[PDB]
């Protein structure tokens, strides 16, 4: 709801999208 | 190996700080925690430079202990990569001297001239004299003499290694005693097994096997819901009253992904491939290593790996119509410009027991036919008709082709030398036959115990010999083996290797001779003999020093100890968060939800120094299960049901039970020393 | 392959069968078999239905046996708007609807045990309930002996006798039909 | 009370293995496509009629065949529900619903959650409950028997990368499996008081002279698909609450064992099919266990209750608020349990007026994942998911390659199911995070304090689980509390089938191996207590933080 919170809010989807990616490839 | 040598430790430190920026790019457990340390370093930083009020010597705490965490996951990989660099540097050897002598002629020719080994190319023959390390691996054609096998293998034994035979192989590195050897290069120096295997460690080509694939996707599965636990959780707390702080979020956050098996399985991977080469054997994958562990035959060649080899001759036999004389004007000559071990202890016997002084080495010429282990035949024909020799099979089928009948007599005089364990040899006459010649064979000690414990852990030895059917069953009486494969063509075990991984089973073997390559290059666990052809060398995907035709022991006690410390660390970080829950949980939550503290069932003193002790606790377990991952867990040979049973009961509710006595202890001795 | 007919014909004929055979044929076997209880149990008297035996009915009065309290919309008991009170045990708004509930029923009934049955105190879980327990019942004796003239013995055997007991004594709880009991109770007396 | 709890378990779990034991020799020839004892002719020529062969196809064409399916319903339920006043059978005239309502409604008959946002007397009609309801309950329990079937195939087919037909499997299961036990299950509601008619809202006057107005229409119809495939959602807002769904214990107690009937027999069928009972029977203890504990905390936590109730001049410390009166404290307490347990939306109780840990016992069994007797197939692919992943860490403790009934599980195995691991989790912790950061998802509240935020969590578990059950207090009404619980819903149900799927297709290009000896006995206490402990540790590391803030909070307050 406000800068801090969305900060955080795509810091934790960059974090979730770099774990899926590295579950999908983790070769 | 020593474990902790403290100049290789401080050397490695600086190491362990190298792999620490972004270098974890393909950990991402560990990057999870990076990510985590650099956000609570960069919120400490601007919560002490006056922005978002709080006490910023908590959270700058916090950023050290997990900093320092990430440097101790570090330190686990540079002590196992360490550990493995100074194996390789043991292994290194002796021969950058490469004084080498090119040979002109391919005999005794003299052409002594040094020249350097950098230039040696497929073809090139080397002959240098005793007291001289060889160059590069060599297959010796004509000679033979002592070397030292030490500063390659790791013992120093009188080993004799001649020529012709399937004990023709020397490896670069080792001295030698007696006499001159020739050295042929079947393979470029850079490309041998040696060279292999000591610069595949110091490049970080680190493929993983697909077990350790898995569960590297079951840990970032793992650190996703965690992630997404502790993501959720600061909305929760917000609208539940004051939102808790973003640093205790990381630290739970921390203390509830799986650090410990996260930071410690690429450990666990390079300690057992230093562990496994610990053993004198080496492996280039480990991918075979890990599926070696499920196995359950083993098939053993005799001739050659489960006996010493070298068959010599004990006592000659006659027949009902034949004199001794004529057994051995035919003896000295059948295998007389052969270099076969039991040709040579058929003349040197016959030369004992008679001096017959006949031709040298032929009258003129002969025809010189040599030994296929397909046809089991041999023989020279220059004055007589068409004289050879051979298997018991081989010498029946050509009287079936050249006198029909066949001596029923002799048959119980060859069954009687079976049963008395010697291995059969008849020649021939020209027409009939003469009789046979007992090879009293020598075997390996040990193997009997050995086997007896392989039976206990459950691995079904399968013995592989073309020989003759009562000789197996004589050497499997007093071996203790299983039901054996006799009077075998050698491409029965081709056969044999697909039939069996056919059935679901996984196959593995040995073996040291060239027509065995095939069949080392197509089973699964395929350990190579030091003893052997260079052919064999580079089918089979691992190899022995130790010229042990059962270290298959040895290399599924490896394997099941990577896979059972692998998986105990796992359900030990599994086990640790219900007390990291028990720690944090009343801890994270006192100001806006006072009713929680009920819930400290460890009693501990200010919710700060909870947070502090399990992240210290998450640290030290990581620290302390360092000696666990380079020793691998304790194996023994029991079912596997109790053996599961036995790992839950030591890394379940042992692993469980353990984290709250540490975070105990650790917030009783910071509440002591008064920091918190 | 594509396959977009056997996709549409295998929902054509599973929706053409459950939905205008198996609720047909439910239909047809429960009105010819089963017809009373197949239409919702209805007391009819007259031109006019009193009610259902199950789906029970509001009784403000002290002459009848109050049952549950309801939390429907609107009036109580609404079969409109089913629903209990959705209220948790940490609600002060539960508090003050448990605090009056006792108070009224104290008020209402003076000759009796000051320990008011949990269920006549409490919201039902649809909002529609026509049943009590038998305790529950003869606490309440006392209010309708001294509202209509009649004895407590008469009255125990009456709720006895209306007394719906499960097949087993543990699989459900012995309860009683409130709006027959309170219908049949004013039909005997007058 | 607590041997009459103790006796209530033990009657019902001896009573469903009964009816248990001859519907999984039924299942399993159903698994094994062998046709009934009876199909003298009919299947052929219904086949030849509707256009489908006796085929062999594989999971890519398996996966899109059940999606094509569902797709196809939830548009005709979608479109049905908006244009609901242009259909015939609509006796009280009620209009067309919201978009949202309609979207939410038709994902969520669909999609086998069957949450409701509405009431159903005042909202459906008699058309719209049997055309968009019960045929849509039918189809979503068929899909999830024969997605089921399809991985039971493949785990018992070596080298056979075709795994049967969806087309042949539904219409099997649809009209020999739930069609005439439903029939049985709905005569014996009628028998004991249920409601199957078509007439108008009947008028009543009541005894005071106060107006009354009772719904009708055809809800045994409904009740009885509605327990025989684990599909929630009442004829009436009171979801198995009402008289006119729940008349008599008789009929609570066949509503349980029809909850339970289908995902016992199908424990039953794979141990039938895969030639070893053990295999079978390991499943059922492990869920027994995990029942059995649950069950008995529900019952000890209900039992003891309100003190505010005693403290208030009440004889009865028994939280009986939100409760039936026919139906008792333990067979609600039980009932609860169930329907948490096996994602049936029923609701014998609001579920938000019990004790906080009796709350958070079932919201707990909703949060692990939906396998402990779950769901109509879905809970077996789940308990599937975890099997694998008990086997994969057996294996890591005995050193084996990790393999299960002979098939060597692989990195790709591994991948998709710790995916469909993941896929509910992060839709329960999503929607809670983006419900509780919004005031149209905190306006939906009731209850003050965590209690509120337990409620939020259920209705996000209950959604992304499948399960449909609610605390009822949350206004789910609102367009976006429907939109993202038809998202959850959606995304979840069918992101868990396709990397089953994917997980089947990766099986049947395998090979079963001979079990020999040295290898891994996947029966016994040992194995069992494994499991046991796996499915409570990954349904607990995720869910501690959540819970402590929501029902534990509340009981520590
Ligand atoms: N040099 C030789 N000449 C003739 N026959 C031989 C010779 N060496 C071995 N044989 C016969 O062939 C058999 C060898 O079988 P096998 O063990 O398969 O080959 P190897 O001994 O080379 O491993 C023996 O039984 C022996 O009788
Ligand atoms: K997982
Ligand atoms: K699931
Ligand atoms: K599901
Ligand atoms: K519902
Ligand atoms: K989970
Ligand atoms: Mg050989």
């Amino acid at each position: 709801m406000s800068a801090g919170v969305i900060t955080g809010v795509l810091l934790v989807f960059l974090l979730l999208g770099y774990l899926v990616y590295a579950l999908i490839n983790a070769e | 190996a020593l474990f902790e040598p403290t100049l290789v430790v401080q050397a490695l430190k600086e190491a362990v700080k190298k792999l620490n920026p972004q270098a974890q790019w393909r950990n991402p457990v560990m990057f999870i925690v990076w990510i985590g340390s650099l956000l609570t370093t960069c919120i400490s930083i601007a919560m002490a430079s006056g922005a978002m009020p709080g006490n910023a010597l908590f959270s700058a705490a916090i950023s050290g202990w997990l900093w320092i965490t990430v440097l101790f996951a570090n330190f686990a990989e540079a002590l196992a990569e360490g550990r493995s660099k100074a194996q390789a540097n043991s292994l290194k050897g002796v021969k950058k001297t490469a004084f080498a002598r090119k040979l002109r002629e391919p005999k005794y020719g003299a052409a002594a001239d040094k020249v350097p080994a950098d230039q040696l190319r497929k073809g090139d023959i080397v002959l240098v004299e005793a007291g001289d390390i060889i160059p590069c691996d060599g297959e010796v054609i004509e000679g033979g003499a002592s070397v030292d096998e030490s500063a390659i293998t790791g013992e120093a034994a009188p080993v004799i290694r001649e020529s012709g035979g399937d004990f023709a192989s020397v490896t670069g590195g080792t001295r030698i005693l007696s006499d001159w050897l020739v050295i042929e290069c079947s393979v470029n120096p850079g490309e041998t097994f040696l060279d292999r295997m000591i610069a595949m460690v110091e490049g970080a080509q680190r493929r993983k096997t697909p077990n350790e694939i898995a569960l590297t996707i079951l840990l970032i599965a793992l650190t996703i819901v965690f992630l997404l636990a502790t993501a959720t959780l600061w909305p929760f707390s917000a609208w539940g009253g004051n939102a808790v702080s973003v640093t205790v979020l990381v630290a739970l956050l921390v203390c509830l992904i799986p650090t410990t098996i996260g930071g410690l399985l690429s450990a666990i991977g390079v300690a057992g491939m230093s562990r496994m080469l610990g053993a004198n054997v080496i492996a280039t994958s480990g991918r075979a290593v890990e599926a070696a562990g499920d196995v359950d035959v083993l098939l053993l060649d005799k001739t050659g790996t489960i006996t010493l080899g070298n068959r010599q001759a004990s006592e000659f036999i006659p027949a009902q119509g034949v004199d001794e004389k004529t057994l051995a004007d035919a003896a000295q000559l059948a295998s007389l410009a052969d270099e076969t071990p039991e040709g040579r202890s058929i003349v040197i016997l016959a030369k004992q027991r008679f001096n017959l002084r006949e031709r040298d080495v032929q009258s003129l010429h002969a025809t010189f036919v040599p030994f296929t282990a397909q046809s089991r035949m041999s023989g020279i024909n220059i004055d007589n008709r068409m004289i050879r020799k051979g298997s018991v099979d081989a010498i029946r089928r050509h009287v079936e082709a050249n006198g029909g009948h066949f001596p029923t007599d002799v048959d119980q005089k060859v069954d009687q030398v079976a049963r008395q364990g010697a291995t059969p040899l008849v020649v021939v006459e020209g027409s009939r036959v003469l009789g046979v010649i007992a090879l009293k064979d020598i075997v390996k000690g040990g193997i009997k115990e050995r086997f007896a414990q392989l039976r206990k852990m459950g691995i079904k030895t399968v013995m592989i010999t073309g020989d003759n059917r009562l000789t197996a069953a004589a050497i499997a009486a007093e071996a203790g083996v299983d039901d054996f494969l006799a009077e075998a063509t050698p491409e029965a075990k081709l056969a044999l290797i697909r039939q069996y991984q056919a059935e679901g089973r996984l196959v593995a073997m040995t073996g040291d001779g060239t027509n065995d390559a095939p069949a080392l290059a197509q089973a699964d666990v395929a350990v190579a003999m030091n003893s052997g052809t260079q052919a064999a060398k580079e089918a089979g995907n691992m190899v022995d020093l130790d010229s042990n035709p059962t270290k298959l022991i040895e290399v599924v006690h490896i394997g099941k100890q990577m896979l059972m410390t692998r998986g105990s660390l796992t359900t030990f970080s599994i086990a640790n968060d219900v007390a990291k829950y028990f720690a944090i949980i009343p801890a994270a939550f006192a100001a806006t939800y006072p009713q929680l503290n009920a819930l400290n069932i460890m009693c501990l003193h200010s919710p700060d120094s909870a947070i502090l002790s399990a992240v210290i606790f998450n640290a030290l377990i990581i620290v302390f299960l360092i000696p666990l991952a380079l020793k691998g867990v304790s194996y023994k040979p029991l079912t596997a049901s109790a053996m599961l049973r036995r790992n839950l009961w030591i890394y379940g509710l042992g692993g469980l039970l353990v984290p709250f006595i540490g975070i105990k202890v650790i917030d009783l001795l910071l509440t002591v020393c008064g920091l918190v | 392959m594509s396959g977009l007919r056997p996709a549409l014909s295998t929902f054509i004929f599973l929706l053409l069968i459950t939905g205008g055979v198996y609720p047909l044929l439910t239909t047809v076997l429960g009105q010819w078999w089963f017809p009373w209880q197949a239409n919702g149990s209805l007391i009819r008297e007259g031109d006019t239905v009193r009610g259902s035996a199950l789906i029970g009915q509001n009784f403000t009065g002290n002459g009848y046996f109050h049952g549950r309290p309801s939390a429907t919309a609107e009036m109580p008991y609404n079969p409109q708007a089913s629903g209990g009170s959705n209220l948790a045990v940490s609600n002060p708004e539960l508090d003050k609807l448990i605090a009056a509930r006792v108070a009224a029923l104290r008020a209402a009934n003076p000759d009796a045990s000051a320990s008011v049955p949990v269920e006549l105190v409490t919201a039902s879980a649809s909002g529609l309930d026509n049943n009590i327990t038998p305790q529950a019942a003869a606490w309440q004796i006392p209010r309708v002996a001294k509202a209509r003239n009649l004895s407590v013995e008469q009255l125990t055997q009456l709720i006895a006798k209306y007394s719906q007991q499960p097949l087993v004594k543990y699989i459900g709880q012995p309860v009683v039909n409130i709006v027959e009991l309170n219908l049949a109770l004013d039909k005997l007396d007058e | 009370m607590a041997a009459q709890g103790f006796l209530l378990i033990a009657t019902f779990l001896l009573v469903l293995m009964v009816l248990a034991r001859p519907l999984g020799s039924g299942l399993a020839r159903l698994i094994n496509d062998i046709p009934l004892p009876g199909t003298t002719g009919v299947e052929r020529v219904l086949f030849r009629a509707l256009g489908v062969s006796d085929r062999e196809m594989n999971w890519k064409q398996y996966l899109c065949a059940i999606l094509g399916l569902n797709m196809l319903g939830l548009a005709v339920l979608f479109f049905m529900l908006l244009g609901q006043h242009y259909l015939p059978l609509n006796p009280q005239q009620l209009p067309g619903l919201s978009w949202d309502l309609a979207l939410n409604t038709a994902v969520s008959f669909v999609t086998n959650t069957n949450w409701q946002s509405y009431s159903g007397e005042t909202t459906l009609s008699y058309f719209s409950q049997m055309a968009g309801l019960t045929v849509q309950n039918f189809l979503s329990a068929a899909s999830g028997i024969a997605v089921i079937f399809a991985l039971i195939r493949a785990f018992t087919r070596q080298s056979m990368s075709t795994l049967g037909n969806a087309w042949v499997d539904l219409l099997r299961i649809t009209l020999w499996v739930l069609v005439p036990v439903a029939l049985l299950i709905a005569l014996f509601f009628i028998q004991q008081g249920a409601l199957q008619n078509f007439l108008p809202y009947q008028a009543v006057n009541t005894v005071e002279g106060a107006q009354q107005l009772l719904p009708m229409g055809p809800v045994a119809s409904q009740e009885a698909i509605k327990m025989l495939g684990t599909n929630g959602g009442g004829f009436f807002n009171a979801n198995s609450s009402h008289p006119f769904e729940n008349p008599t214990a008789l009929t609570n107690f066949v509503q349980m064992l029809a909850i339970f009937l289908i995902p016992t027999a199908l424990c039953f069928a794979f141990g039938e099919v895969m030639g070893d009972r053990r295999q079978g029977r390991m499943l059922l203890w492990a869920m027994s266990v995990i029942f059995v504990i649950c069950v008995g905390v529900v019952m000890w936590a209900e039992v003891q209750g309100n003190p505010h109730l005693l403290a208030l001049g009440t004889d009865s410390s028994i939280n009986m608020e939100g409760k039936e009166s026919r139906f008792g404290v333990l067979v609600s307490s039980l009932f609860a349990v169930v329907t948490t347990a096996a994602s049936c939306g029923a609701v014998i109780a609001m579920h938000d007026s019990f004790t906080a840990l009796g709350g958070m016992v079932p919201m707990w069994l909703m949060q692990i994942g939906e396998v402990v007797f779950g769901g109509v197939g879905s809970g077996l692919y789940g308990m599937m998911l975890f099997v694998l992943l008990a086997v994969f860490i057996a294996g890591l403790m005995i050193g084996r390659t990790p393999e299960y009934l002979g098939k060597k599980i692989d990195v790709r195995e591994m991948k998709l199911t710790a995916l469909a691991i993941l896929v509910t989790p992060t839709l329960v912790l999503m929607g809670a995070a983006l419900a509780m950061m919004t005031d149209a998802g905190r306006s939906a509240m009731l209850n003050p304090g965590p209690h509120g935020f337990s409620e939020v969590l259920y209705a996000v578990s209950s959604a992304a689980n499948n399960n449909g059950s609610a605390f009822a207090g949350l206004s789910a009404n609102s367009p976006f509390w429907n939109c993202l619980l038809a998202f959850c819903m959606f995304v979840g149900r069918f992101g868990v089938i396709i990397p089953v799927m994917a997980i089947a297709g990766s099986l049947v290009s395998k090979k079963s191996q001979a079990a020999s000896s040295g290898t891994l006995p996947t029966h016994g206490p040992l194995f069992v207590g494994l499991l046991i402990g796996t499915v409570l540790l990954v349904g607990a590391l995720t869910f501690i933080p959540a819970l402590a803030l929501g029902p534990v909070a509340e009981y520590l307050s």
